[PDB]
């Protein structure tokens, strides 16, 4: 919604900074789904057959 | 407060706000695997270089400079020439996976300063301090401080 | 084998692999058990050098699917990953010889004891990280206990001699003997 | 020539005469390597005249 | 700690002369790195077939 | 006090500052193992010569002579070339290894100004004196001698 | 076997498999597809994403 409204509009190319560009929110970055991997893939293979640590209780 | 003791007490018992500046320094000193004398380094597909470059022309920056009706912007000759080779080698049974899973590896890395195969610590510019920050040792809860409290104040 | 009990035969009979302890060994070590990621085990690490192994142990694990088909993911229980070996612990494993040696010499009541600094001597003229400790092993039988044999040709071994091996830090080499 | 090689067959034999460690493994197996020309084989036909006085306790394969 | 000082410092770069550089410890060197493999290397080859007699008692 | 005199007693008795300039300049001279005769050099991989080196292009050497917005600074058409070799020969079973013990090998023969097959006395020009050192004979304790005691001194 | 019932043995009598439930189990799926958006789908799409199996299904045949 907020990046067709400025696409859409009349406004000169130049006058586009990153001032004027909405942020995406934090659930649609690189940051996030790259880092979501290492939550399933490093953890993924860290509890597929090995279960002896850090199960006490 | 040393730094093996902050490892486990911060986490359980003290927070970061009530730490002095020769504390929080020290915190983002590197550890002692640093100075520790390592070779062997593990080898990897780079994703940092690109096989498939190339050099500028100059004719073509010269008529890609003149903008307007050209329909493609590259040389597509040592592109070509590389996808013929993965239809070429049948390598299929794990490079299924090292296109797909590998890159998180080091796309991450890239945020923290940390090149590809390198499993040291290197270090980050937050604010006017450095954080050096590891494969392992991520270091997010300091990073998430000095951020966040450290906006318009100095705690070297 | 690892999915269930039975396997048939040409006869079809049920062979039954209940009770019985099934283990797979292979070794894998090559490019990442080396000098890669394990300079100084000495320090061994109560927080951190259990981390390197909390990825080494991973990237065998992908290894272990890509390779051997990943079935045997899903049908082994446990997927025992050995540490590298420490000097500290070669003090006792070392040891732990010289009690199997002394049944090979019980008939005739040769005890034989070994300084902690003869251990030092020992592994670090004898052991790298990478071999794994077995020509140690050849290092006690082909030139330490070689010679404690010709110390019994001519008669220096009484058969109740209190063998104590030391070294005095000049690269002199000798065996202290008490009756 | 080659002391080393032959203080090595010595200690075996030393290994061997004494009641030292003999599991079932045999005693002193060796793999000889060398030019073609040099002592090779016949020091194991030394041995058979001096390890047994005999020289048919020798075994060819 | 010394290299990102004058690295973050206001200085021109043909100010930067090998006298305002400080040297690195002698455990961070080529000199040192190199010659420690041969402490193990040349150690290490001599691992297999270890010499009966050269250590006699 | 000679040659092979020295190689005992001063590791033992005799300290280097106890010498004088007829005997420290001996100790420095070459062996008899030098202007003995030797055939039959033993080759190995070269790490001096680079066999993915090229020419001087000249339009390249111009243009990246004029600075600014140039992505690639070399040619990559032989050093890929290379990599494609590599790729292809399925050799790997001491090329993991052979390589690795002779960079670290012939490294430390380049500080000592010896070749990489040279299995002779290399000199080494110390202050205003040459130090002939081997592979074997690395003549390490003269070179610790005459760094720290003749930086102001002279002795021939 | 699946064919026909009437089959030959090496004394080439007839051995019926009528009333015999034939099961046949194969994987044919290991390290090839692994996620096809949908190990990373606990809910799995109810009207969206049944029929991205139907097309995974489809390319087994
Ligand atoms: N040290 C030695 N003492 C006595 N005779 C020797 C010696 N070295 C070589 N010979 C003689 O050279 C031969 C050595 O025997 P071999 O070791 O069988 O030689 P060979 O030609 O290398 O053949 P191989 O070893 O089976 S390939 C015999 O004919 C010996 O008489």
């Amino acid at each position: 919604e907020p990046y067709l409204k400025i696409g859409r509009s009349h406004t000169l190319y130049t006058h586009i900074t990153p001032d004027a560009v909405p942020q995406l929110p934090k659930e649609c970055t690189l940051k996030h789904l790259s880092s979501y991997m290492e939550e399933k893939l490093k953890s993924m293979e860290s509890k597929k057959n090995i279960e002896s640590g850090k199960y006490e209780f | 407060a040393v730094k093996d003791i902050k490892k486990l007490i911060e986490e359980g018992i003290l927070d970061y706000e009530d730490l002095t500046e020769n504390e929080l320094r020290k915190l983002a000193k590197p550890d002692d695997n640093f100075y520790e004398l390592s070779p062997y380094a593990s080898d990897e597909k780079d994703l940092s270089l690109n096989e498939t470059s190339g050099l500028t022309n100059e004719q073509l920056k010269n008529f890609l400079g003149q903008n307007g009706t050209y329909h493609m912007s590259y040389d597509s000759k040592s592109i070509d020439y590389a996808k013929q080779k993965k239809s070429e080698k049948k390598e299929d049974q794990q490079e299924d996976d090292d296109g797909f899973y590998d890159a998180y590896k080091q796309i991450k890395n890239s945020y923290d300063g940390i090149p590809n195969n390198f499993n040291h610590e290197a270090p980050q510019l937050i604010g006017n301090n450095y954080v050096f920050t590891s494969i392992y040792d991520t270091k997010e809860n300091l990073i998430k401080f000095l951020k966040k409290n450290s906006e318009y104040d100095l705690y070297d | 084998i690892l999915g269930d009990g039975y396997i048939n035969d040409n006869h079809r009979r049920n062979i039954d692999f209940s009770n019985t302890i099934i283990i797979m060994t292979s070794n894998l070590g090559a490019e990442l058990f080396k000098k890669k990621l394990f300079f100084d085990a000495d320090n061994s690490g109560t927080p951190e050098y259990k981390r390197v192994m909390e990825d080494v142990r991973l990237s065998l694990i992908k290894k272990c699917k890509k390779v051997f088909k990943p079935e045997f993911v899903n049908r082994i229980d446990k997927i025992g990953v050995f540490e590298p070996l420490n000097k500290k612990n070669l003090h006792k494993i070392v040891a732990l010889r010289f009690k199997k040696l002394e049944k090979r010499l019980e008939e005739k009541n040769i005890q034989v004891s070994v300084s902690e600094k003869a251990i030092d001597y020992i592994i670090d003229q004898s052991y790298d990280p990478e071999l794994g400790a077995r020509p140690t092993l050849i290092f006690i039988e082909s030139v330490i206990m070689t010679k404690f044999a010709i110390m019994y040709l001519k008669k220096e071994l009484v058969d109740d001699m209190d063998v104590f091996v030391d070294y005095n830090s000049k690269a002199k080499n000798l065996v202290i003997n008490l009756s | 020539g080659n002391e080393d090689i032959i203080k090595s067959l010595s200690d075996a034999v030393v290994k061997a005469a004494t009641g030292m460690k003999d599991p079932e493994k045999p005693i002193g197996t060796f793999l000889f390597l060398g030019p073609t020309g040099v002592g090779k084989t016949e020091l194991a036909k030394t041995l058979a005249i001096e390890l047994f006085n005999s020289k048919d306790n020798l075994i060819r394969v």
